[PDB]
RNA sequence: GAUCUGUGAAUGGCUCCUUACAUCAGCAGUCAUCUACGUGAUAGAGUGUGCUCGGUCCACCUGCAAGGACCCCAUUGGACAUCCACCAAAACCUUGUGGCUAAUACACGUUCGACCCAGUCAGCCAUGCAACACUCGGCAUCACCGGUGGUGGCGGAUGUAUGCCCAGCUGAUACGAAGACCAGCGGCCGCAAGGCCAGUGUUGGUUGACUCAGGC
RNA sequence: AGCUUGACUGUGGUGUAUCGGACCACAGUGGCCUUGACGGGUAACGGAGAAUCAGGGUUCGAUUCCGGAGAGGGAGCCUGAGA
RNA sequence: GGGCUGCAGGUCUGCUGGGUGGCCGGUUUGUUGUUUCUCUGGCCAGCUGUGUUGGGCUGCAACGGCUGGUACGUCCCUGCGCCCACCGAUGGUGAGGCUCCUGCCAAAAGUCUGCCAAAGCGGUUUAUGCCUCCCGCACUGGCAACGGACACCAACAGGGGACCCAGCAGCUGGGUUCUGGUCCACCACCGGAGCCCACCGUCUGACACCCUGGAAAACUCAGUGUGCUCAAAGCAUCCCCGCGACGGCUGAAUGU
């Protein structure tokens, strides 16, 4: 689906040097074909997913496969639309409680989140996004678990 | 002298000269524990070694302990493709060989030979450089100019030690390990005789 | 135009300084030694407003630049050199012999030591890198870099190095039982030994901690100094009260009783 | 120096404890099969 | 006094025109960064090839594989200031020219601040299967005799300091059972032959997380 | 009551001290909105705070402390660690 | 859910319409009298003790002065104390770990109602300047250490050295040490069972809300202490000394 980038450059991961005449098993994962890949683990008490490890899609922008490291604050919301290309709409819906009238608003804030090609979901699905680096103009966040 | 927790100062074989008894002793700085126990003992240790702790008292010989006793010498550097023959040549002067153990791993050798003379005969033949056969006719680099030393290291008590580990080992082991044995000793012969037959 | 500020308000100073709001507009802002501007007493504040030598500001710079204060174990003639936690310093020329520490109320005072007290300091490991030709040190709170550590010693653990030399004489680590002070939040200058860390991946850790009589507080990890393997053997002498903070009910009768005992004469 | 010579008691020690337990488990057992 | 150089003038003081998630407050991140003063540590550059090759002095033959005699280390150069003198302009907190004369200015320079080791080049030794491959030597691809290969070592030349940049490698593991065989390498029984497996120490920081630190 | 067309995302670069449509080239058609977008107004610099205040709240805060902005209006720079 | 062994009151049970005072519990305040105890400085017996002066501190103790003079057992209700229903875990490594048990069989009695302990018996088990790895690779290193009583000579087994001999570190012998007679205490290593910590893995919705803890600029506000003459304030003051001195305790809490 979204694995599929452009074809005027070779997108290849940064880490992993494909023409290594006598590579080690460091990233030789369990599950492949022999196929290498840098992965890591952001270690918030997530999980890496299995398709991330021994997927192939390239994907700078993701938290598991590249230089983009979680960190900051970590949030919950929905899926409103899905109409960016790896990048999605997601909304936090919350209760903020005004003081004079001893009641509560419904308030709502999106966010452009990037969604890398590991996880599948469909629109609606809950997801935990974590915090990173400026990506794009208002995208600043990654999804780190989906969650049906 | 053995200083590993208590150190021992020695003077001959028996209680002969035994003048440094008190001395240490009554010595107010350097030693409050006192020389006794058939040679000088203390419990002492300040910060030097027998190096030239033996010269700091410089009044006595300061040589228990044996030497001159050993029917093996120590062959030092040793140039890589040495040959077991050819130990037995660059020490055939000294005397007949019993025994010659090369370790390729370690570049030396124990040359076991069969009377005490020898080997110190092969000491004196430190001396004599090295030469795995050939001639002193043509000059080289093959001159290596060994380290020979007296070794404490008999066929006998070698056996002694071998078997001796090999029955520090487990007691339920050996066996399982000789049950390993003797299926390679089978399935060795059993292609064997597998060999001349089918063919 | 806009650099890094040279002044620092009487009002924005710190409070555990007891700066007098009137007493000045201005206060010494401190220097970027090797402690931090709002854990710190500058040079001025210990030698003018504490032992009183310098009766003001021109004399304490005067005393300063003689090259008679000298703190850790070298001289300081910068009058805004900040001075901080468990620093030792001494006067020679009066025989003084202080090691700043926290009082419970969460002051620095300055605690009268004796020889063996002054000859060494006690810092706390908070980074551990290595540095070019694989040197490994480790940054402590002092700023002190400590070139050559030995390899076990984690992080939070206590350090004892000798201000002559400047090596690590001893260290402490940060386990289970140790005894420990507290050197930031509301419960600052009390000493209680460790009883359980709660970790908090990815945020700050906790530590409770029993008081030497029985009572329990709670602080961050990055909050807390160990000072000794137990409560036992303190790595430093340590003030009046030994870290135990009173009640406000307690304090005050403290208070009313000392000051109605004096005014008796 | 400090780092090569605590590895070396450290194999000292640890093959120590280790022919230690061989020659103590396995001559316990030799004797309690014995008799 | 002056002057050059260094450093400060980016702080402070004033005002509230602008500015409506903008500013700001509290919280948090920099694993996406910069840093004078301050402070704690650090610091070994004759260095593009093994040598010729830091500089001169000889050699040999489209260079060499072991060859030499000295020299460097009591510390550089050229300016422009203050000064003197002639001055342009109505002025200007505008300015020209000529002659000296300084440096922690500017330029320039760096042996003895290393030693050893790795590595790179070359040579040699001991011993071993073997007639297979690629070749040096003789002929215009059918061809006849040497050379290199395996293993274990020694060694003559040097001893590539560090930052930036690019590429490759590392930056581990913390769950778990046994055999055969062919090569080599050890060790054991061995005079040896041959068999064999009881011994057996001579590479990893930080973080919650890294392509990070550090290292090759 | 609809707003936006570098507008929203992506790939590859540029530039920066650094992330980033910040800029560019090529792709796509996104992004916000009655939970008030976009626009307009300023008896708008923001906050700490001030005045009242049974409680809940009301009004103010140019002004000393912190943050921002500016130096007649704009804009461009050099020096420097920093404008 | 049944319940109730077990504290106070209530279900129960019989009462109380007396007028002062000192003494005693406790030290309640200005006093003395200790000095438990650090600390202080020398002297004195080769920095540790030993008495000591100075203020600190109170195990306190009195003196005027004192003030303070509803009950057992019984049916249950909460605070607890129990018996009686049915069907998050696991795996490694260390930590510059802790605790407990720990040689053989087992009388009777003990337990579960044929298994199993407690706990004496008996001897088999244990004591170096030594041993072990290394012995010329580093190894002067690593490893390993559980008594007395009574009182006696000598055999034995084993270990050990320095000097000399015969033949294929050896024996052959001869030329200077550690265990032999009982009782109690022990019982090492090896191992077993938990507990605590740090890290590394596998598998079976999210919040409001309330409570608790941790984090948080000062000035202002509230509030603690303090006679700037009071007050608004301030964060300082206060005490000794005045005959003459080379000072002392300090405070600047705390909160919303």
């Amino acid at each position: 689906t979204e694995v599929e980038l452009d074809d005027n450059a070779f997108h290849k991961q940064d880490n992993i040097f494909l023409a290594a005449k006598n590579p080690s098993s460091k990233w030789v994962a369990p599950g492949s074909k022999g196929r290498r890949r840098w992965w890591k683990k952001i270690g918030l008490g997530f999980k890496t997913p299995k398709a991330a490890i021994l997927g192939t899609y390239i994907d700078h922008k993701c938290p598991f496969t590249s230089k983009v490291s979680i960190r900051g604050r970590i949030l919950r919301g929905i899926i409103i639309r899905h109409k960016m290309f790896r990048t999605v709409v997601v909304r936090r819906n919350y209760l903020h409680y005004q003081k004079k009238y001893k009641r509560y608003e419904k308030r709502h804030k999106n966010w452009s989140v990037h969604i890398s090609p590991a996880f599948d979901f469909s629109i609606g699905d809950e997801v935990v996004f974590g915090q990173c680096r400026p990506l794009s103009k208002t995208v600043t966040f990654n999804v780190l678990q989906v969650v049906p | 002298i053995c200083a590993i927790l208590i150190r021992k100062l020695d003077f001959e074989g028996m209680s002969h000269e035994t003048v440094k008894k008190v001395f240490k002793s009554c010595g107010g700085i350097v030693g409050v524990r006192l020389r006794h126990g058939k040679y000088t003992l203390i419990f002492f240790k300040s910060n030097e070694n027998a190096k030239k702790c033996l010269e700091f008292n410089n009044k006595v010989v300061k040589g228990k302990k044996r030497e001159g006793y050993c029917r093996t010498i120590w062959v030092g550097p040793l140039p890589g493709g040495t040959t077991k023959e050819q130990l037995r040549k660059h020490f055939a002067p000294a005397g007949q060989v019993k025994k010659v153990r090369y370790y390729p791993s370690k570049k030396m050798g124990f040359v076991y030979f069969k009377k005490a003379e020898e080997a110190l005969k092969a000491v004196a033949m430190q001396d004599v450089l090295f030469s795995h056969g050939k001639d002193v006719s043509k000059l080289e680099k093959v001159p290596k100019q060994l380290q020979v030393k007296l070794k404490i290291k008999l066929s006998r008590r070698t056996v002694t030690g071998d078997k001796l580990k090999r029955e520090r080992l487990y007691n339920r082991r050996p066996p399982s390990e000789i049950e390993r044995k003797e299926q390679k000793s089978a399935a060795r012969a059993a292609l064997r005789t597998a060999a001349k037959a089918a063919k | 135009a806009r650099g890094p500020k040279k002044h620092l308000k009487r009002l924005a100073a710190p409070k555990h300084w007891m700066m007098d709001k009137l007493g000045g507009i201005f206060a010494p802002k401190p220097r970027a030694g090797p402690h931090k501007s709002q854990q710190c007493l500058p040079l001025i504040l210990i030698v003018r407003n504490r032992l009183k030598y310098a009766l003001n500001y021109r004399e304490a710079h005067m005393i300063l630049k003689q090259r008679y204060v000298k703190v850790d174990g070298k001289v300081r003639t910068d009058i805004k050199f900040p001075a901080g936690f468990m620093d030792v310093i001494e006067i020679p020329k009066t025989g003084d012999k202080f090691r700043v520490l926290y009082d419970t109320k969460g002051r620095f005072i300055l605690h009268k030591i004796k020889g063996e007290e002054v000859d060494f300091k006690l810092c706390k490991v908070v980074k551990k890198g290595t540095a070019k030709k694989e040197t490994p040190y480790v940054v402590t709170h002092d700023g002190r870099t400590l070139r050559f550590p030995d390899p076990n010693l984690k992080k939070n653990d206590t350090v004892v190095i000798d201000l002559k030399t400047g090596k690590i004489k001893e260290w402490v680590r940060f386990k289970v039982g140790c005894l420990l002070m507290v050197t930031s939040g509301a419960n600052t200058g009390r000493v209680g030994e460790l009883v359980n860390r709660e970790r908090h991946p990815g945020s700050f850790d906790i530590i409770h901690l029993k008081d030497a009589a029985d009572n329990k507080f709670a602080t961050r990890a990055d909050n807390v100094f160990v000072i000794g393997s137990s409560i036992y053997h303190p790595l430093v002498s340590l003030p009046k009260l030994k870290g135990v903070k009173l009640s406000i009910v307690e304090d005050r009768e403290k208070k009313l009783a000392h000051n109605s005992k004096k005014q008796k004469q | 120096h400090l780092v090569e010579r605590r590895k070396t008691l450290n194999r000292q020690r640890t093959k120590a404890a280790l022919l230690r337990q061989v020659a103590g488990r396995r001559k316990k057992e030799l004797d309690v099969i014995n008799k």
